[PDB]
């Protein structure tokens, strides 16, 4: 189906009356007074504006932002070199290099992200069968050198650290759909 | 009438922060006077209040710390001072704070969060985390 | 009091002026433009921290890359930059333009920004959230506070 | 393990740290190397062996599906112990 | 009534059979191995020199008014002699159904333009010059639309590096956006992925 | 020879060379092409600077992802400067002033922070030292700045053998204090010279020689106590040299003579300014005393570089005096300066 | 062997083609020089495209010859124009890069590559 937007059925009704009213639509500017209220109706609204840094935009535990490496609860390190997170990562961010620990497990001696490839769309951890390696909450890592977002195991290993409080509570909320 | 009715709830606003000093150190560092109720302070001194009669951007607010880790935060106010704890309340991931309902204890947790950190020493410097992979010839120390 | 004293604070206050009133360019390439104008939108207002768009570049302070850029658009980028007029600075937003992004190993990008104009600060996502955007300008803000010109001016 | 070098640089659990004479110890100046105290190695160490009844048994991370694929452990050996190959997780039966 | 797997049906395949019979009889100077694929989608396949008389036909034809391009394409095929496989999408407005008319080009055997047609090929002309190097006769313009302007090359060929051949940066002594030769701190990592097992016996290429 | 300081890639960017350098007067006009010239084909470069973050910005570019560090200094704080040089194979000064401050002189420029500098690579174990001294340089002469410097190039002898010592004549560049510093002379309505110009000589080379005669200097075997004269070619007369100048920037020429005595007081009270002067006494002095007859030593072509005329390379500078009516006329319009041997 | 032209019988009715684009070239390099500001002689210019002519000189194909003369004419319609900037024009010289060597001993020095 349709429907017409800008034509009118047809012409040719007119009177004093409806003349009147087109000829006060023009010569006061009454279809721009209305324009004018509309905007005057705005000027009394509560606006929509936030104290950013003291009160912010709300979020999912879905949200994906910075990158960290988890571990178990025993303090055991996450990760087992499976290197399937950098075959699937479309921008090819991220660089695994593995060996043996000395205990005889499987570990990375590497795990970088270039975080100016990064495309930040949770492939990663959505293919980690460990959920090692997630895409935590955190959007305010901004830094003055292209050099610190070259990030490495030890980094990588330090946001696990920090944000395990916000990311094993985020996890617990978003598992059952995935 | 209603116009006092506001005026009141002006004034109530006004004379809520202590006094003139403290209501100035809270007006003059986050740009509202808003009360609400508090919900949790920090180990480092914020002060995460509320009012749920407020829009939903509007309803959770923290007030920071004047001093973090050694930076004089009066003025050098930044968002990544809000730890993990409170990350997921503030972004309204969450209608559960911390006091109630607290997160798992793990002995590899940081107890101190830092903030960000990207002009000042304590930053983060990349490196190659392996090792040699060719090791070369050290010839004797002796002739012939 | 002290002549150095004097300094500091006359620097301090030139730093507040340069810092409070910031006018960046409308320029806006790729996606990572639209969070630029998200953060023009009434959630995070911009000019509540005094920075309006100028789209002059003569007219404009800093300028955030906002989107890929090519090896077809580097020449008007590096125009662009040099006619604004010092002090200015340069914001880095988004993967495509810190770096490469998702386009880093392509024959038409230059494999960042900072290839071609000299970066206050970098802005990492794909793309990053208008609040993310806001930390890096109050992180330049911040950058700013601490520039002690006339300081070393006093010392040479 | 955060055992530092002659040079006086920290070691990571990758035995890594610049070689005295490398001039890639500039980067570090005025600054520092970001390396973990939290050792995977010492703290898998410092876990009891579990024992068991069985012969065979099955280990995941704990959670379920926050741990990782349910594998099996044979534990006919008393030479040594199991040990799960995800985790570092050590069995025996008496 | 199997939810996986998607439904067929029977009318559009014999429709475009049927059409594609019609097409063959009544333009046979010019066509090769009409086909209409599983998912229904008619494929004519024209010698060059057919290009206009076909598309003016399938324009301006009463049973057959495919006035509107989609799409101008190219697929460079390294195999076959004449690499570019010169594909035009077309759809009717009248009968509500899709076609596929297909050549093939060469570096140094080029094909009549179509502007006289449909003026939307333009663009897409000039995109596939930039693209592949297939030159097109009587064309308005065809200067490059995508590419660099001091630019050696056409992409989209597959003897053509992803990474290219130049590379930018912005040098202090001259004072502009000097192009140097490619030279990257980290090797685009490829990967063999194409398992070694046959999973479609359908198209088991036999020797 | 540790294993990452050897050469490797095609001579570019995103490659290595083994040129670990620590450069001290890079926030220049010398040490911005030096720098240029160095992560152009590969090196890391450690840049110390006590200026401002704003004017390290430039060269923040012009280097791969950590091949460029800053780290702050201060001539006056010794272990300012071990720290820079702990790491680097070569040290390259180009420190200098055209004016004397309340903190620093020019004994305490061109003699003190070198001597420092030297001792701080001779303890650390580096193997080069690249010092930039001048082609006039001379115990013997009439400016502060020259004799300093002729002291500086024997005390860093005395103090750091197996060093090298290039001595170039007044440079000339897109940002220098030469070509426009005798081109804002329009803006007063006559250009005053000694003796007409005439009875001096000038030499000029250009920043890109230099450059690329000190990144390669830092890798040639050679060039360990050799003394070198980066002149450049045809050698001019500063009378033609200013006529040239005031042709290539097409605005007029109204020269006219001057004593040495009365242009030393303009020099000096143009000096009296707490900012960056115009005009000083050993400016002058420097300007009107000719260059040596540089062929007792080697210079570039004995280093790989062949040295740039300045009728090729001084519209490019120039062009921005220019007005509206000739900024859009070419190199080949301006009849050329009378060369001289002498 | 036996295949089709392009705007060419054969050889000399190309080279035909082949001297008006030099002739175009010859024609627009000074106007170029004045227009955007390069920082270069007339001479050296033409001398550029002389070199970028001989470039292919080794060609006896009409058809390669007929679609180098459409390149050269679409690059002088963006030159002529000023499409192009003083980059791309100066991208011709290699102002920057280095020389590569010609000699056996010197990529002997530095490389593996012939
Ligand atoms: C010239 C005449 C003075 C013109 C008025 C200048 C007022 C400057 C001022 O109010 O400082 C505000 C500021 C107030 O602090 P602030 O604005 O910089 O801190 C940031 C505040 N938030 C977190 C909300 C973004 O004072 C200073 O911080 C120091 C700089 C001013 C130094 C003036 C010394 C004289
Ligand atoms: C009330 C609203 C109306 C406001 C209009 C009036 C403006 C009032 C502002 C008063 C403060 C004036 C300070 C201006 C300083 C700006 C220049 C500057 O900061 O550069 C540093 C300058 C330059 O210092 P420098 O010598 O170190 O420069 C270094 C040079 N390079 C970059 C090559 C390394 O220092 C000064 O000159 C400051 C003193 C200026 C006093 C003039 C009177
Ligand atoms: C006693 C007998 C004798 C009595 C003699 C008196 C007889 C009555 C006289 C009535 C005349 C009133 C004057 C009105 C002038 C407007 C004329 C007019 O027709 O409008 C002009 C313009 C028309 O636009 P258009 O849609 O194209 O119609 C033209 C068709 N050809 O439309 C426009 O003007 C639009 C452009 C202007 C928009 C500007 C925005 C203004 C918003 C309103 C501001 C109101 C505040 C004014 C406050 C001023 C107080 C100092
Ligand atoms: N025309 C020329 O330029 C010629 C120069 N030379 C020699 O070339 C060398 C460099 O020339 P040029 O590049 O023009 O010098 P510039 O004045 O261009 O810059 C020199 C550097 O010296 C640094 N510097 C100066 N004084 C001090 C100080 N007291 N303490 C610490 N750092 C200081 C400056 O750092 P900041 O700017 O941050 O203070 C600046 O980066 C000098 O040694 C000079 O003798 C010789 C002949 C011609
Ligand atoms: S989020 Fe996507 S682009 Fe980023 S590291 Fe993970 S897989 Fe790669
Ligand atoms: S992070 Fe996960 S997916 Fe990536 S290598 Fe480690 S275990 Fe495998
Ligand atoms: S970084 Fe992502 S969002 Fe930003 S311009 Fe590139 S593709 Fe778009
Ligand atoms: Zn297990």
């Amino acid at each position: 189906t349709y429907k017409y937007v800008n034509k009118k059925e047809q012409e040719s009704e007119v009177d004093m009356k409806s003349a009147t009213d087109n000829a006060a639509r023009i010569l006061m500017w009454t279809e721009l007074i209305r324009g004018l209220g509309m905007t005057l109706s705005y000027l009394f609204r509560e606006p929509a504006t936030i104290n950013y840094p003291f009160e912010k935009g709300p979020l999912s535990p879905r949200f994906r932002g910075e990158h960290a490496l988890r571990r178990y609860p025993s303090g055991e390190e996450r990760c087992i070199a499976c290197k399937l997170c950098e075959a699937i990562c479309p921008a090819q961010a991220i660089t695994i290099e593995a060996e043996p620990r000395a205990d005889g497990s499987r570990r990375t001696t590497r795990y970088d992200i270039d975080m100016t490839k990064c495309i930040y769309c949770g492939f990663c951890q959505e293919a980690c069968p460990v959920d090692a390696i997630v895409e935590g909450p955190n959007f305010e890592f901004s830094t003055e050198t292209h050099e610190e977002l070259l990030y490495n195991k030890e980094k990588l290993l330090n946001n696990g650290d920090k944000w395990e409080a916000e990311i094993a509570a985020n996890i617990q909320a978003d598992y059952l759909y995935r | 009438m209603e116009l006092v009715e506001v005026l009141k709830r002006g004034v109530q606003q006004v004379t809520g922060h202590g006094g003139l000093r403290g209501l100035l150190r809270v007006f003059f560092r986050a740009n509202d006077i808003r009360i609400g109720t508090l919900v949790g302070e920090d180990k480092y001194g914020n002060k995460y209040y509320e009012d749920n009669k407020q829009f939903f951007g509007r309803h959770r607010w923290v007030i920071y710390t004047t001093e973090m880790n050694g930076k004089n935060t009066f003025w050098d106010v930044d968002g990544s001072m809000v730890p993990p704890e409170w990350h997921r309340w503030l972004h309204c991931m969450t209608d559960d704070p911390p006091t109630t309902n607290p997160p798992t204890a793990r002995k590899f947790i940081w107890t101190n969060h830092k903030f960000n950190v990207s002009a000042t020493p304590e930053q983060y410097v990349p490196y190659s985390t392996t090792r040699k992979k060719i090791h070369e010839w050290v010839p004797p120390s002796t002739p012939y | 009091s002290r002549a150095e004293y004097v300094v500091t604070k006359l620097d301090d206050l030139i730093n507040w002026a340069r810092r409070s009133s910031l006018w960046p360019m409308t320029f806006g390439l790729a996606c990572c433009a639209v969070e630029m104008m998200h953060m023009a939108a009434p959630r995070y207002d911009m000019d509540r921290f005094g920075v309006v768009f100028r789209a002059s570049p003569r007219q404009a302070d800093v300028m955030i890359v906002a989107g890929t850029l090519t090896n077809k658009m580097a020449p008007a980028l590096r125009k662009v930059y040099d006619q604004m007029p010092e002090p200015r600075y340069v914001v880095s937003m988004g993967s495509c333009a810190n770096g490469g992004g998702y386009y880093h190993y392509s024959y038409s990008v230059v494999r960042g920004c900072d290839r071609i104009v000299p970066v206050d600060i970098y802005v990492p996502g794909c793309p990053p959230t208008a609040e993310a955007l806001l930390y890096g300008i109050l992180q330049l803000q911040r950058k700013i506070k601490r520039e002690q010109k006339l300081k070393i001016w006093y010392r040479r | 393990g955060v055992q530092v070098s002659p040079s006086g640089e920290k070691i990571t659990h990758t035995g890594q740290v610049y070689d005295e004479k490398d001039y890639r110890r500039v980067r570090f100046v005025d600054r520092q190397k970001e390396v973990n105290e939290n050792f995977a190695i010492d703290l898998i160490a410092q876990q009891p062996v579990n024992e068991v009844e069985h012969r065979i048994i099955a280990c995941d991370g704990g959670g379920g599906a926050l741990g990782h694929p349910k594998v099996y452990i044979n534990l006919d050996k008393e030479t040594k112990t199991g040990t799960c190959g995800y985790c570092g997780l050590q069995f025996k039966q008496h | 009534k199997r939810p996986t797997v998607r439904p067929r049906s029977d009318v559009t395949h014999k429709q475009l059979s049927a059409f594609g019979e019609y097409v063959a009889e009544i333009l046979p100077k010019y066509v090769q191995q009409v086909q209409v694929s599983c998912l229904d989608e008619l494929e004519i396949c024209i010698h060059p020199d057919g290009v206009i008389p076909t598309l003016t036909f399938l324009r301006d034809h009463t049973n057959a008014q495919f006035k509107s391009l989609a799409d101008l394409t190219a697929v460079d095929v390294p195999t076959r002699q004449n690499r570019f496989e010169i594909v035009y999408n077309l759809l009717s407005l009248r009968f509500n159904s899709r076609i596929r008319v297909k050549t093939y080009a060469d570096e140094l055997t080029p094909i009549d333009s179509i502007v006289s047609v449909h003026i939307a090929a333009n663009w897409y002309e000039r995109e596939v010059w930039d693209m592949f190097g297939v030159f097109f006769f009587n064309h308005p313009d065809l200067r490059r639309i995508l590419t660099d302007y001091g630019f050696e090359g056409h992409p989209f060929r597959k003897d053509f590096p992803l990474t290219g051949y130049v590379e930018l940066r912005y040098d202090d002594e001259v004072k502009r956006v000097v192009a140097e030769p490619v030279e990257l701190a980290q090797e685009f990592r490829k990967f063999d992925l194409n398992s070694p097992w046959e999973a479609f016996p359908a198209y088991r290429q036999p020797p | 020879l540790h294993h990452a300081v050897i050469p490797h890639g095609k001579g570019g960017r995103s490659s290595v060379s083994g040129v670990v350098a620590t450069v001290f007067g890079a926030t220049g006009f010398l040490g911005r092409y030096v720098v240029n010239h160095l992560g152009r084909m590969g090196s890391q470069v450690i840049i110390p600077y006590r200026c401002d973050v704003y004017d390290i910005m430039h060269l923040r570019l012009m280097g791969d992802l950590g091949q460029l560090t800053f780290l702050e200094w201060d001539a006056r704080d010794k272990d300012s400067i071990r720290k820079a040089v702990q790491h680097s194979n070569v040290v390259i000064n180009l420190i200098g002033r055209e004016w004397e401050t309340r903190n620093f002189d020019f004994e305490d420029v061109f003699v003190n922070i070198p001597r420092a500098i030297a001792q701080a690579s001779k303890e650390a174990g580096v193997e080069r030292f690249i010092h930039v001294s001048h082609l006039n340089a001379s115990m013997k002469s009439s400016s502060k700045s020259l004799r300093s410097k002729a002291v500086g190039e024997k005390e860093v002898r005395s103090v750091f053998p197996e060093a090298i010592i290039i001595r170039p004549s007044d440079i000339f560049g897109r940002e220098d204090r030469f070509l426009n510093h005798f081109a804002n002379y329009r803006w007063f309505l006559a250009v005053p010279l000694v003796s007409l110009g005439f009875k001096t000589v000038k030499q000029p080379v250009y920043v890109a020689d230099v450059s690329k005669g000190i990144v390669n200097a830092t890798k040639d075997p050679d060039a360990v106590g050799k003394t070198f004269a980066f002149t450049g070619p045809n050698r001019y007369l500063l009378f033609h040299l200013v006529k040239y100048i005031f042709g290539m920037t097409h605005r007029t020429f109204i020269p006219y003579p001057l004593p040495l005595f009365v242009y030393s007081w303009i020099g000096k009270l143009f000096g009296l300014s707490p900012f960056e002067p115009w005009t000083t006494k050993d400016k002058v002095e420097r300007i009107h005393i000719s260059d040596v007859m540089p062929t007792d030593l080697p210079g570039l072509e004995d280093l790989g570089v062949q040295p740039t005329p300045l009728e090729l390379k001084s519209i490019e500078v120039l062009r921005r005096h220019r007005t509206y009516r000739w900024l859009s006329s070419e190199i080949e319009e301006t009849k050329p300066a009378k060369t001289v041997n002498y | 062997t036996s295949v089709k032209p392009i705007f060419s019988r054969d050889l000399n009715e190309a080279k035909r083609r082949v001297r008006e684009l030099y002739r175009a070239w010859y024609r627009e390099v000074p106007n170029t020089v004045h227009l955007m500001q390069l920082d270069i002689t007339v001479k050296q210019g033409r001398d550029k495209v002389r070199e970028m002519f001989m470039k292919n000189a080794h060609v006896t194909d009409p058809r390669v010859v007929d679609l180098l003369v459409i390149k050269g004419k679409m690059e002088l319609q963006e030159t002529i124009k000023v499409w192009k900037q003083r980059t791309h024009v100066m991208r011709f010289f290699h102002e920057t890069e280095t020389p590569r060597p010609k000699d056996f001993l010197s990529k002997f020095y530095m490389g593996h590559d012939p």
